[PDB]
């Protein structure tokens, strides 16, 4: 262990060794910051150019964050890397699944190997990471199989801790930036003219101290915590906002999810990081599951933060010439859905 | 054939593309760039390697960050440099941007710009020599031959 | 075949384009006491094609612009100069435009919009003032440079550049009417934005206003486009005043000749540029509306009387 | 009255020079020049420092000119101390430091017209600047930022043979100076953009606190260096160049003429530099000779104490001006009896030149202001401290 | 220098003084 | 032991002034050829 | 490992650094290197030792080597000196 | 030993009189220092006053400001010690005229005397916190446009409280406490032992 | 001893300017100079192959001696780190068992160091000394920060020239 000394901030130590196989994409970006800030040790596995890995490097102090070269096809590399940590956070996951390798791996199979190689080495605790509403028997292979995982890793690594999150939006966000990337069609096809659609969408940045809450808590322990939101919402606000937002025109048009679906299965063909996949479509007209009775990002203490107060962020980027100088609250907030 | 094979050749032109033509940008800030104007001085021609020193964010690619960045400065620095075109390499020169320097313990000077800006290669020494820095352009080239992007890509 | 003589009148030109860029990062690095690039390939030749692929790699910004003419204008500007390269008189022309000089003169002017417009798309301050000073000084080098032609075609009887390789056929024109050569030489660095006259990309006083958001492949065809053009002015300049030799029986000799002439010129524009401080935006429109415009129309009325007075009004074939 | 920041990273604007201005067209109606985006703390840094590990601090608050200005706090301390360096150092300081008033002038004059957009005589002197700087690396070690003039003469003697190679030098870069005013002198388009641009009233720059060659351009007759000799710049013989109708082309001329009159200075030092040691004999102010440090317990207590402790300067306050390339540079070192100082006020040749720009670029087009920068020779050390 | 007597003229026709006198290249 | 200082007898002499040559055709020279091959070149 | 056996430990969070990259250690140990330095023979009852070379040696200082039980060792060398 | 010339340490101090005779009001004190300088110290209402005397006067013209300063002495009740240094190219001589003014006790402003003073006394505000009054604008000049404290006051931290780093998730600079990674190391060196004042 | 720098109609005068300005003459003067030059040999040196000279006091690269012994010169008196004007050098040391006095840390952060020189001057044994070497960019922050091992391997393995370049400036200092 290491015994936290220091004032809380940076060039400070709070003794979580980490390591985090996703860092290099969009939540990673964040569960690495907050460990960062903390002063944690951080070890960053990475199969991505040193170039694309930079943006990590300036969060944390000199020595704080060590970048390990590994391929998921080799056990080996995920062996050295928990060598040292004593914390797994484990965050990878794909929407296309690739030539190379396809949703059983991204989801369940290498996040098999990782906890059981976390375990071999003592870790104190693992905290896969799966989709909310990721019912074994749901309609996306993802969820499907997202949901096989989090069987087997409790497993390999029982009581890892497992944070199903809902629709995450922050800057660089899929369900946030994907709808106001629709403007290249002119009307916005939505399956139930994008109405039967009920989504609780959540902050990257909440998601992630949950994350980290998680990693210097004892409750976490053989917890399924499903961090979702502080508002739910039918698809067709949650659309038309973000148009609204990104003050670009709305034309919500009903079209089949059976021909959508071949829509996805058009750009999924696209050799570069198809635009958008059959999944993906079918996750987008997923509803998301009840609060039931999973515990909360407030339980892990980051109270959830509304998508209204930062979407201005978001989508800002999406604004014209002058709609970039619009503000939020003169702006309309769209309903809010609990259904 | 092996596509292996045809995309390692062409990610090598893709790299010696841009490691032949590393257009600086103009970034003096404490003194040193008087060794950078060195460089690109007679003795130790920079062009003759394919540096340019251009002058504008957008066109530029390595960002020699010579000199101290002040507090006040910081900002500016961070914008230019994300207003650089997408594939901008930084080189911080000189001990006062590597770290702090001998103004290290100031209340206005930022203790390195890798807490501002993330940096590829340090050049060390106060005044870094002009050969020194030479070299340190030259390390980023060999950096940059190194860099694989489309077998990545092809393997991921 | 047309196709093929289509091919060739381009691409040897590109292929030239890119070596004048070496020529003037050498000639300009030799008069500064230094080598110039040489380490990229054997004595820098392969330095043009190396950054054209990266300028080609690099992302290009969209800054957050008009898209349609932020985009637009590059094409223009690049589209204009390829095109004034199609009825130049080398021997047997690519195509005889009758009225070509007045072809020269119109396409010349329309390249002003690639500016104007780029700094207004570009939407930002350094862009608007470049632009603005650009247009001005632009059109305003074009009253003269329109006139000192109109002098000269009096004196070959033709807009057809065609008939000038029979008219310098004893003579070059530079002789008669040397004192336009100069003033053709000035106004051909006015418009190709070179060093005496380059205040649109001045860079110390304002940061290149033309281009200051764009990057990589934009940047790169104006790019193309500026040193394509400061070719072909030279090489207008070693038709209309400094006439190669032409022999019907060997019409080579004219381009191997008309090629000696034009890098000449080309150097010296090189040269002008290390040699120079750059004029100010007042100063420079002074002299064209104040130090040259004046001499520019006297000379015209000379130019008018000459022929007549001497008889020598000229054939119009 | 369009504002606009001319910007830190600006191509022309010497450093990183925030100038915000309101241009009536193209006419800069204000200019409010922004300070201290390299403001680092030099002041207050020193104040935990001892003199002799102060004395670096002074080669980076104006490094173009990295010796003329670690002068002035030799000077300084000397003062305080009572204590004078030996003659060889005398002259050598002499030497160097004229030798630097080249370097800043060579730095003035080159950046001056890159900015005005002539770049070929940049390179021209910058290859003279790089010969230069290797009679400071052969002399101290460190091409700049020497650390070379010490509080109590300079540290180390000439190495065997440097001043015959500051004479094969000295010797031919008249011509060097001689081929630059060809192109520019009389360039038919240098005049015009410096020419009566920021033109100075005598009494305006004296008012202004000028000090410079700011002053001299304007016609007052004053160099620090002849009406208050400071080391033995009194034993040599130099014109002062006064101007007339001050503006940019006629200061520019001034400092073309200092190059010219430096050299002259150069010349004597070499022809007349005293046989002798180039450091103050007492132990007390400057560091026994290791040789007597190995060998004498005296010498080793000294060593020890004066490397770690310092000093111990007596307790007063002196402001000392020298004149740098750029103009009047003083420290106003108030010194308690500590070794460490109290406070040391650097007066840069520099806070009170931009002061002036506004005063001067008035009614100017944005063009005009890149030109008037350049002749104030700013160098952002300096003035942000 | 190297000038080889005829560059060594457009020299010093162009400059109008003698380089070879004040030489860009520090010799022994 | 040595001490760099200047040669016995002192250096030799350095030049502190412009040697700028004033070369120049004269003026009436220099317009009499120019307008001498206009009037060949009308001719 | 090193010098003062510097060992960051299978326990430590800090062995992590090396892991893909070496450690800097040192052989030729000057722990041992003086020790395997002959004892300086002496005739008088005080010997110097500038180190070897004056100047560039040590300040100079003399060892009394007056008690065989005992090899003086200049402390700045670690010599020891046999009477 | 100095080279002294008497002939200054009388001269000056002859002038000193002189202005004590003729500024009786402001002037509390005045001294020629061994160092051959002179340093009139006055009232710090005596600023306007004392200056344009020297400024304007035949027999003592001191046309340009060299600078102006403030120690800060902390013991002092008057914590800062405004001090102006002028040259007179005419006697080719100098003189300091140095006043006493408290934290929120404002000196005059004689950016009418000189208008050099018009940025030092910036200066001085940004760093030490002595206000001007009457001045035209005055403003920070040397420290970051949200800066607070004064930092050249002897009761500042050298490292400050504030240090700036970029944070990736709200992708902007952002202040936090300082938090140093070797702290300056405060060797102390004054000596137990003085030095018989000569 | 002042001089005045820019202190200061003849047909032939008049038409002299006339051919001056409207002939370009000034101008013609300056293409002459760069046209000279053009034909002057460059002064620039292949960078890698040939290399601009040092003398022997470049302080370059830090570097802790030995003595030929193969002990190491430091015994931790530790004024290089008083005298360090910017705070980089840190040492901690303790009796070695041999009961000599040895440094157990001695890191120079080079980030922090401004290579003065200083510490080449003050150490007694001499042990620490700027070394020729000034090529040690680094990709990593970390690197630069040196500890005891680097700078005694630095310094063994450019002894040779240390010494050297000592021998040849001791006399001077
Ligand atoms: C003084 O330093 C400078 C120079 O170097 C000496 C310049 O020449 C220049 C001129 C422009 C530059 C910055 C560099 C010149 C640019 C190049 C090497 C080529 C530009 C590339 C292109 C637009 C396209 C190149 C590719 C092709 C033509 C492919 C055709 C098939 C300036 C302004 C400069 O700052
Ligand atoms: C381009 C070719 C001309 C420039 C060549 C410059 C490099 C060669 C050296 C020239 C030189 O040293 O002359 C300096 C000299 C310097 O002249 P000056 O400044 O001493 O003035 C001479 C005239 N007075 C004295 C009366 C004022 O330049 C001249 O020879 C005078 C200017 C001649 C200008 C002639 C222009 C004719 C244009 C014809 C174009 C033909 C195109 C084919
Ligand atoms: C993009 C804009 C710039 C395009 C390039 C510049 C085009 C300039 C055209 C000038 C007008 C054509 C011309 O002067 O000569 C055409 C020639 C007839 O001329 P003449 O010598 O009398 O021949 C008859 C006797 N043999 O023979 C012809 O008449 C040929 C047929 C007319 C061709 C005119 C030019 C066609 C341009 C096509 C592209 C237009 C793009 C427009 C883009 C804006 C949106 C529409
Ligand atoms: C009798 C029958 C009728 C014929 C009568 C003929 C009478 C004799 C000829 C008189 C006119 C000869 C010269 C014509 C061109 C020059 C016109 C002129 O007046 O120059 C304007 C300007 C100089 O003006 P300025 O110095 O500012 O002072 C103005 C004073 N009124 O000029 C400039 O500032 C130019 C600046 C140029 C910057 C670049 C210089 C490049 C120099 C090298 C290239 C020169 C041209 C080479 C041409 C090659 C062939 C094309
Ligand atoms: N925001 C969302 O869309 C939601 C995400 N989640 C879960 O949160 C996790 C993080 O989300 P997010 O960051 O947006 O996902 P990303 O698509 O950004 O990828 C996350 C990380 O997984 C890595 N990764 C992906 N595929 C592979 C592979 N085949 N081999 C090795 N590494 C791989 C990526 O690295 P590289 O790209 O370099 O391969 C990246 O660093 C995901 O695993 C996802 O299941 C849950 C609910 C909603
Ligand atoms: C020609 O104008 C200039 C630039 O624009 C291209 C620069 O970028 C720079 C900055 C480049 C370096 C190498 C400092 C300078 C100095 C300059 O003079
Ligand atoms: S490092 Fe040395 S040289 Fe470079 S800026 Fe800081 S101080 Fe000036
Ligand atoms: S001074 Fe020389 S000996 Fe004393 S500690 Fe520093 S290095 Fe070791
Ligand atoms: S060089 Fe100057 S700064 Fe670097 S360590 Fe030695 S003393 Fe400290
Ligand atoms: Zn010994």
């Amino acid at each position: 262990a290491v015994i936290p000394h220091g004032k809380g901030g940076r060039s400070s130590v709070s003794g979580v060794v980490a390591t985090v196989f996703g860092a290099t994409g969009f939540l990673g970006r964040y569960v690495v910051n907050h460990l960062g800030r903390m002063g944690s040790q951080v070890i960053i596995p990475y199969r991505c150019d040193v170039y694309d890995i930079m943006h990590l490097r300036l969060m944390g102090d000199l020595g704080q964050l060590t970048f390990l070269e590994w391929d998921a096809r080799d056990k080996d590399s995920i062996r050295k890397a928990v060598q040292h940590s004593n914390v797994v956070i484990n965050l990878i996951g794909r929407e296309w699944e690739t030539r190379n390798f396809d949703f059983e791996d991204v989801f369940v199979n290498i996040p098999r190997a990782i906890a059981q190689a976390s375990k071999e080495a003592g870790v104190e605790r693992f905290i896969h990471v799966s989709h909310l509403n990721a019912s074994m028997k749901s309609s996306s292979k993802s969820l499907r199989s997202k949901a096989v995982g989090e069987k087997e890793v409790r497993s390999v690594f029982p009581e890892a801790i497992i944070i199903r999150p809902s629709d995450i939006f922050g800057r660089e966000d899929r369900f946030l930036n994907h709808f106001a990337n629709y403007r290249w069609f002119l009307a916005v096809p939505l399956v139930s003219l994008g109405f039967k659609t009920v989504k609780q969408p959540v902050y990257v940045a909440d998601v992630s101290k949950g994350i980290v809450n998680a990693t210097k808590d004892p409750d976490a322990v053989g917890k399924t915590f499903a961090f979702t939101g502080p508002n739910r919402y039918l698809l067709f606000h949650l659309v038309k906002y973000i148009f609204g937002m990104t003050h670009r025109t709305f034309i919500p048009y009903p079209l089949p999810l059976f021909v959508y679906s071949w829509i996805g299965k058009l750009f999924g063909l696209s050799p570069f990081e198809p635009w958008t996949t059959k999944d993906k479509v079918e996750r987008i007209h997923i509803s998301d599951v009840m609060p039931t009775d999973l515990p909360g990002l407030e339980d892990l203490g980051v109270q959830p933060t509304p998508l209204e107060l930062k979407s201005i962020e978001v989508l800002r980027r999406h604004r014209t010439y002058r709609w970039l100088s619009s503000e939020i609250e003169e702006t309309k907030p769209a309903k809010t859905v609990n259904y | 054939s092996r596509a292996e094979y045809v995309v390692t050749k062409l990610d090598d032109l893709i790299n010696w593309a841009r490691r032949s033509s590393l257009w600086p940008m103009t970034f003096g800030l404490a003194c040193c760039a008087v060794e950078m104007m060195h460089m690109a001085a007679p003795r130790y021609d920079m062009d003759r390697f394919g540096v340019v020193f251009r002058a504008s964010p957008r066109q530029a690619d390595v960002m020699i960050v010579a000199g101290t960045l002040t507090n006040k400065m910081a900002p500016a620095l961070r914008k230019v440099y994300d207003q650089m075109p997408e594939p901008r390499y930084v080189v911080s020169m000189g001990s006062c941007a590597n770290g702090g320097g001998y103004y290290h313990y100031s209340y206005s000077v930022v203790r390195g710009c890798d807490r501002i800006v993330p940096v590829d290669i340090y050049v060390p020494g106060c005044p870094p020599t002009a050969e020194a820095l030479l070299y340190g352009i030259l390390q980023l080239q060999r950096k940059i031959k190194r860099e694989q992007k489309l077998k990545i890509w092809y393997r991921r | 075949m047309f196709f093929i003589n289509i091919l060739t009148l381009l691409v040897p030109i590109l292929i030239a384009m890119a070596f004048l860029t070496l020529v003037e990062r050498k000639i300009l690095g030799y008069m500064q006491l230094r080598k110039g690039p040489n380490i990229v390939g054997p004595y820098g030749i392969l330095q043009p094609f190396a950054d054209a692929m990266k300028l080609f790699m690099k992302e290009p910004m969209r800054p957050l612009t008009s898209m349609s003419l932020f985009i637009i204008a590059p094409t223009l500007s690049l589209t204009l100069a390829l095109s004034l390269w199609v009825p130049l008189p080398m021997p047997h022309p690519l195509i005889n435009l009758n009225l070509g000089i007045l072809f020269i003169l119109a396409t010349s002017s329309l390249s002003v919009y690639s500016i104007l417009w780029s700094g207004w798309a570009s939407n930002s301050k350094y862009s608007l003032f470049g632009a603005l000073r650009a247009v001005a000084q632009t059109i305003s080098y074009e009253v003269t440079m329109a006139i000192i032609l109109l002098s000269v075609l009096l004196m070959n009887g033709s807009y057809s550049l065609q008939t000038l390789i029979t008219t310098q056929e004893h003579m070059w024109l530079l002789l008669p009417a040397w004192p336009m050569a100069m003033m053709w030489f000035i106004s051909t660095l006015a418009e190709t934005n070179r060093a005496p006259f380059d205040l649109t990309e001045g860079e110390s006083e304002l940061v290149s206003g033309f281009n200051v958001e764009y990057a990589a492949g934009p940047f790169a065809l104006f790019f193309m486009a500026e040193y394509t053009n400061i070719i072909l002015m030279n090489a207008l300049t070693t038709i209309i005043f400094l006439g190669p030799l032409y022999y019907i029986n060997l019409p080579e000799l004219y381009s191997t000749n008309f090629m000696m002439e034009a890098l000449l010129l080309s150097s010296t524009f090189l040269w002008i540029r290390a040699s120079y401080p750059r004029f100010r935006y007042d100063q420079l429109m002074h002299l064209l509306w104040k130090n040259f415009l004046p001499l520019t129309l006297a000379l015209c009325m000379w130019h008018i009387s000459l022929p007549i007075f001497t008889a020598g009004v000229p054939p119009y074939m | 009255n369009m504002t606009l920041n001319f910007g830190p990273q600006h191509p022309a604007a010497h450093g990183v020079l925030r100038l915000v201005l309101e241009l009536s067209g193209e006419m800069v109606r204000k200019c409010d020049p922004h300070i201290g985006l390299l403001h680092r703390g030099t002041e207050k840094l020193i104040e935990y420092k001892t003199y002799l590990q102060a004395l670096p601090y002074f080669d980076r608050l104006d490094y173009v000119s990295m010796m003329c200005n670690e002068q002035a706090y030799s000077i300084a301390v000397e003062k305080l101390l009572n204590i004078q360096p030996p003659p060889r150092a005398q002259w050598i300081r002499v030497l160097f430091g004229e030798i630097t008033r080249i370097l800043n002038h060579i730095m003035a004059v080159t950046t001056h017209a890159l900015d005005i957009g002539a770049m070929t005589p940049f390179f021209w002197m910058f290859e003279e600047r790089e010969k230069m700087f290797e009679f400071y690396e052969r002399v101290s070690g460190a091409r700049m930022h020497a650390a070379y003039i010490r509080p109590g003469g300079v540290h180390q003697d000439l190495p065997l043979g440097l001043l015959d190679d500051i004479y094969e030098f000295s010797k031919n870069f008249s011509l060097r100076i001689d081929e630059v005013e060809e192109m520019l002198t009389n360039n038919r388009i240098w005049r015009n953009r410096t020419v009566d641009i920021g033109v100075v009233t005598a009494e305006d720059a004296l008012n202004y606190g000028f000090s410079g060659v700011m002053l001299r351009g304007s016609g007052i007759q004053w160099d620090l260096r002849k009406t208050q000799p400071y080391d033995v710049y009194d034993q040599v013989e130099f014109d002062v160049p006064i101007g007339s109708r001050g503006d940019c082309y006629d200061r520019y001329l001034c400092r073309v003429e200092e190059m010219r009159q430096s050299l002259r200075i150069i010349e004597q030092c070499l022809n007349k530099m005293p046989p002798g040691e180039i450091k103050v004999d007492d132990a007390k102010v400057s560091p026994p000779k290791r040789a007597e440090m190995k060998t004498s317990m005296e010498s080793l207590i000294h060593h020890f104490k004066l490397y770690t402790e310092g000093y111990q300067v007596p307790p007063g306050a002196t402001y000392t001006a020298i004149e740098a390339p750029k103009g009047e540079f003083g420290v106003y070192l108030v010194s308690d009896g500590s070794s460490r100082p109290y406070r040391c006020k650097i007066k840069a040749p520099g806070f009170a030149h931009l002061a002036g720009l506004d005063k001067m670029s008035k009614g100017h087009m944005l063009a005009d202001v890149v030109a008037i920068i350049g002749t104030q020779d700013i160098v952002f050390g300096e003035i942000d401290r | 220098a190297s000038a080889t007597r005829v560059i060594q003229k457009l020299r010093n026709w162009a400059s109008g003084q003698d380089l070879q006198a004040k030489l860009q290249l520090r010799y022994q | 032991v040595k001490q760099d200082m200047p040669p016995p007898g002192g250096y030799g002499p350095i030049d502190y002034k412009r040697n700028l040559p004033r070369r120049g055709l004269s003026g009436y020279s220099m317009f009499a050829v120019g307008i001498g091959a206009l009037i060949f070149g009308y001719w | 490992i090193t010098h003062t056996g510097q060992v960051y430990d299978e326990k430590d969070y800090r062995r992590v650094r090396f892991v893909d990259r070496q450690k800097e250690v040192n052989e030729n140990f000057a722990i041992d290197l003086i020790a395997q330095q002959p004892v300086n023979e002496v005739e008088h009852r005080i010997i110097a030792c500038d180190g070897g070379g004056g100047a560039l040696g040590h300040p100079k200082v003399y060892i009394n080597l007056d008690k065989e039980t005992k090899t003086g060792t200049c402390g700045y060398c670690g010599l020891q000196f046999k009477q | 030993v100095r080279p002294r010339s008497d002939v200054t340490h009388k001269q000056l101090s002859a002038f000193g009189e002189y202005v004590a005779e003729i500024l009786p009001k402001y002037v509390q004190q005045v001294q020629v220092s061994c160092l051959d300088e002179l340093e009139i110290c006055i009232h710090p209402d005596g600023v306007i006053p004392t200056l344009t005397f020297l400024r304007d006067h035949t027999n003592a013209q001191f046309k340009s400001l060299a600078d102006l300063t403030a120690v800060d002495v902390p013991t002092r009740q008057n914590r800062f010690e405004i001090v102006y240094n002028l040259l007179s190219l005419r006697f080719n001589s100098r003189i300091r005229v140095k006043t006493y003014a408290d934290e929120l006790t404002p000196i005059d402003s004689i950016v009418s005397v000189h208008i050099a003073a018009n940025w030092y006394e910036r200066e001085v505000w940004d760093m030490f916190g002595v206000f001007f009054f009457n001045h035209p604008d005055l403003r920070r000049i040397l420290t970051d446009y949200g800066f607070e404290g004064h930092p050249f006051r002897k009761d500042f931290p050298l490292t400050g409280y504030v240090e700036l780093r970029y944070d990736d998730e709200v992708k902007r600079v952002v202040a936090e406490p300082v938090e140093l990674a070797q702290e300056f190391r405060k060797f102390d060196l004054n000596s137990p032992w003085e030095a018989f004042p000569a | 001893t002042y001089k005045y720098v820019n202190k200061k109609v003849d047909m032939k005068s008049a038409t002299d300017n006339a051919a001056r300005i409207l002939m370009w003459t000034e101008l013609i003067r300056g293409l002459g100079m760069t046209l000279s030059y053009l034909f002057r040999e460059p002064a620039t040196i292949n960078y890698p192959f040939e290399k601009g000279p040092l003398s022997p006091r470049f302080r370059g690269e830090h570097a802790l001696r030995r003595y030929p012994s193969g002990e190491e010169r430091c015994i931790a008196c530790k004024l290089c780190e008083a005298i360090c004007p910017a705070q980089a050098i840190t040492i901690e040391a303790e009796p070695r068992a041999d009961g000599s006095r040895r440094t157990t840390r001695y890191d120079i952060d080079m980030t922090k160091c401004i290579y003065c020189g200083f510490c080449q001057e003050a150490c007694p044994v001499d042990a620490i000394v700027e070394g020729p070497n000034f090529e040690f960019s680094t990709e990593t922050h970390e690197e630069l920060l040196y500890n005891k091992e680097k700078l005694l391997n630095n310094g063994d393995k450019w002894e040779a020239e240390i010494a050297a370049n000592i021998q040849a400036d001791y006399l001077y200092r």
